[PDB]
RNA sequence: UGGUUUAAUUCGAAGCAACGCGAAGAACCUUACCAGGCCUUGACAUGCUAGGGAACCCGGGUGAAAGCCUGGGGUGCCCCGCGAGGGGAGCCCUAGCACAGGUGCUGCAUGGCCGUCGUCAGCUCGUGCCGUGAGGUGUUGGGUUAAGUCCCGCAACGAGCGCAACCCCCGCCGUUAGUUGCCAGCGGUUCGGCCGGGCACUCUAACGGGACUGCCCGCGAAAGCGGGAGGAAGGAGGGGACGACGUCUGGUCAGCAUGGCCCUUACGGCCUGGGCGACACACGUGCUACAAUGCCCACUACAAAGCGAUGCCACCCGGCAACGGGGAGCUAAUCGCAAAAAGGUGGGCCCAGUUCGGAUUGGGGUCUGCAACCCGACCCCAUGAAGCCGGAAUCGCUAGUAAUCGCGGAUCAGCCAUGC
RNA sequence: AAGGAGGUAAAAAUGGUAAAAAA
């Protein structure tokens, strides 16, 4: 992916720094799966957005520089 | 120390240009380079038969675009002036170039 | 039931290019697109008097509006005049340095294309396929090739079942190179669908 | 130059036999019952479209 | 569908990675000859109706 | 591709002739499938009414963009006036409106394109004869050929589209041409055809010549036949493009047209993501392999073709590399892709799942592009699996053909290219 | 070895597929 630098959302920048200038009510409502869990994303509630419902997801640590959306699978059915 | 390049369509009116040219230029002026067959220029282009779908089956087509030079020693006002505007190349352009 | 284009056949030395110019890898394309272009809009708002030569010179700026008509008269204007909007919307759609021209060729049963345009002016205004396009064939053997295949295709009179109609007379050899063949293509249209117009028309060898 | 190596051998092939049949045109007479006059016949065919290896023909299915 | 894509291919969208190649005497993106702006059958038609310049009935 | 599954898995082609097939460049583009947000005199076009603003540059809010309310400046030109005044068009808008739109269905409505039998060797006309006539005839009869190609017979003698043939690619020679070439001729040479000069030789590209069983020996009632000669070229010299009359109610309105049919603030548009890459099998076509004609490392040479100006990029430097920084030359037979590989010369490996094989995978970088999770490619360390030559049965191949090996291009930011 | 004809022995695992119709 990216190399010198590295890709989320600026929105998602201006709006980490907002409901941390409150530490306030959960949820992040994505509408792009794209974007890096770059470290200052915490662990929080992400209800990316799918293509069908919100995805949401509590982040932990083992998934830092990698991917939101990531996480969701969406494509239904395994084997 | 004149270094005109033939950039043509076909090959026929490309060298009956060059025919005249390279006399009236012998004719009002001295020695003329004989109009050199630079590698005539050919583009490649391969379709297939018919809209539907087969892949296989198809026709091949080419563009024929032709180069040429001619070359002279002397500047001389005549041939200046003939070879400049006696023209009538229809579907022919050239390029002047000085060495 | 194929019949590579004769025309793309004839591509030796029995049929110039419509189009004559330098084109310089570059604008080429351009050149194509614009040029396409003046052909379209000339072949519906110039049709009036029916052409079959679409021929262009061009080199630097310069244009060519060559046509070869089957008349010039009432296409030029009552005073010169057809010309004059025509040719200029043309300069107006192609701002650099117009030029016409209305040769014409004194045999219309001659050149296959406009010949089979009349044909299927005949059916377009719903006439009876087989009779007079046979006789049309008659006519092209009244004015002097050696062969005429005017092959007529799409829904004959309705009936669902689109076939083809078999009309030619006289030797037509489109295999052989040095025939000589003008070959034109008719779209007929009637409102009950779309029918196909092919005449075959062959000149001559030693040529 | 030009071509292949081998090629080439065989290219001189040509050329010596070229070479001597001119200075002495007596060795001609004899030299063509053993063919060194010959130049070839056997030039890479183009890439035949619809087949692999211009007369290798793709593998059959129908089934 | 169809117009619309045209205009898209007209207007020229923002980023670079959105333009699409355009047979424009005929309206298809892909496989169209880039150097004459043209489909595959576009081009065919438009050889064998001996309209199209340069180019000849290839039989090398 | 089949399936199944999936919110959705865009559609089509169905023995042979569908299965690396349209598609020769699906990240969102493409895009026609799902969901949501939105738009709707519409993404486009032609036009009437009421009124307005000229056009037009620009800003915020706002969000995923699409989109939505709203905000500053603004006033060219035309009919009469050194003042005021009204209206016209370029123009964007709001309401009715005529209207557009569909990658919505029908190839059993179609042109066109094409696929096919299949390079199949056929198809057929004039005139004469045969039969009451349909019609037979030729063309039914025998050798031979790639051939309805050629000879013989014969109630027929021909002729046409096809066959061939002329057009081209390709080997020998001819005329012209000289920033590719060239000491072949000579002078010099940081000894490079680099510095002068020639066009013979390479060559490059237009007009040509050359081969016809033409000739020599024999065979055959002829066609034809064996052998031989001169020849670069022997009896069809090699490859192409050429594909009849016509079968298939073949396929495609989803490239394109066009009959009908249906919908019409939605079966139309945008945007955004998800998706057409799903996985329990099946199959088609393909790649590299399983290896000592072998693989690994070192070293030196012969390609044709195509491509290349916001492209090709030589070059130097940077980094283990990916690739990046500085930086010559070219709209090119004159600058570059470019490193051909196979060969060959030198050493390893020493029959082991082996230094054979690169599949899985993690660990980190770069490059693309707004942005690479599902979804790019490239590189560096490592994991180094399966696989020790493949039964029922089947692919192609008659001469520069099999196989082996490399190269360029089309589309392309990139690349899923083992494709063409 | 020619035809033409007269009496003796040969050779198909299976196949269902409709229809008002179009000239």
């Amino acid at each position: 992916s990216l190399k010198k630098g590295v890709f989320v959302d600026d929105h998602l920048l201006e709006k980490v720094l907002e409901l941390n200038a409150k530490g306030e009510k959960r949820l992040i409502k994505t509408w792009s799966r794209r974007s890096t869990i770059v470290p200052e994303m915490v662990g929080h509630t992400i209800a990316v957005y799918n293509g069908k419902q919100h995805v949401p997801v509590y982040i932990t640590e083992n998934m830092v520089g990698h991917k939101l959306g990531e996480f969701a699978p969406t494509r239904t059915y395994r084997g | 120390k004149i270094r005109i390049k033939l950039r043509g369509f076909d090959h026929k009116t490309l060298d009956a240009s060059a025919q005249k040219i390279v006399e009236a230029a012998r004719r009002s002026g001295a020695q003329v380079s004989g109009p050199i067959p630079l590698p005539t220029r050919v583009r490649r282009f391969t379709v297939i038969r018919g809209p539907f779908k087969h892949k296989d089956s198809r026709e091949h087509f080419e563009l024929r675009t032709h180069n040429r030079l001619v070359d002279i020693i002397n500047p001389n006002r005549k041939t200046i002036e003939q070879l400049m505007t006696l023209d009538l190349p229809t579907g022919v352009e050239i390029e002047i170039k000085t060495v | 039931g194929n019949k590579i284009h004769p025309i793309g056949f004839r591509l030796g030395i029995t049929r110039d290019w419509e189009s004559r110019w330098y084109a310089g890898k570059k604008q080429y394309r351009h050149l194509l697109l614009e040029d396409q272009r003046i052909r379209g809009l000339l072949e519906k708002e110039l049709y009036s008097a029916g052409l079959a030569r679409v021929d262009i010179e061009r080199a630097a700026d310069n244009v060519a509006v060559t046509v070869h008509v089957a008349k010039p008269g009432v296409v030029i204007g009552r005073g010169g005049e057809r010309i004059r909007v025509l040719r200029e919307e043309l300069a107006k759609l192609t701002g650099k340095n117009v030029a016409l021209n209305v040769q014409e060729v004194q045999n219309p049963n001659l050149s296959a294309p406009l010949v089979a345009q009349r044909v299927a002016e005949q059916i377009e205004r719903r006439f009876a396929v087989r009779r007079a396009i046979k006789q049309a064939v008659q006519r092209v053997m009244e004015s002097g090739a050696k062969g005429a295949k005017v092959i007529v295709s799409g829904r004959i009179g309705g009936a669902e079942q689109a076939r083809t109609e078999w009309a030619a007379q006289g030797r037509v050899p489109l295999h052989t190179l040095r025939a000589n063949i003008d070959y034109g293509f008719a779209l007929a249209r009637t409102t009950y669908g779309v029918l196909g117009v092919k005449a075959y028309i062959f000149l001559g060898e030693v040529i | 130059r030009g071509g292949g190596k081998s090629g080439q051998i065989d290219a001189i092939k040509l050329g010596i036999a070229r070479a001597l049949v001119q200075y002495n045109p007596d060795y001609r007479a004899k030299l063509k019952p053993l063919g060194f006059l010959t130049r070839d016949a056997r030039v890479v065919e183009r890439k035949k479209y619809g087949k692999h290896k211009a007369r290798r023909a793709p593998q059959y299915s129908k089934r | 569908a169809r117009k619309a894509l045209i205009e898209k291919a007209k207007r020229t969208p923002k980023f670079k990675v959105r333009a699409y190649t355009r047979c424009v005497r005929c309206g298809r993106a892909r496989s169209v000859y880039r150097f004459f702006g043209l489909c595959r059958i576009c081009l065919r038609e438009l050889a064998h109706k001996g309209q199209l310049p340069g180019v000849r009935k290839a039989s090398w």
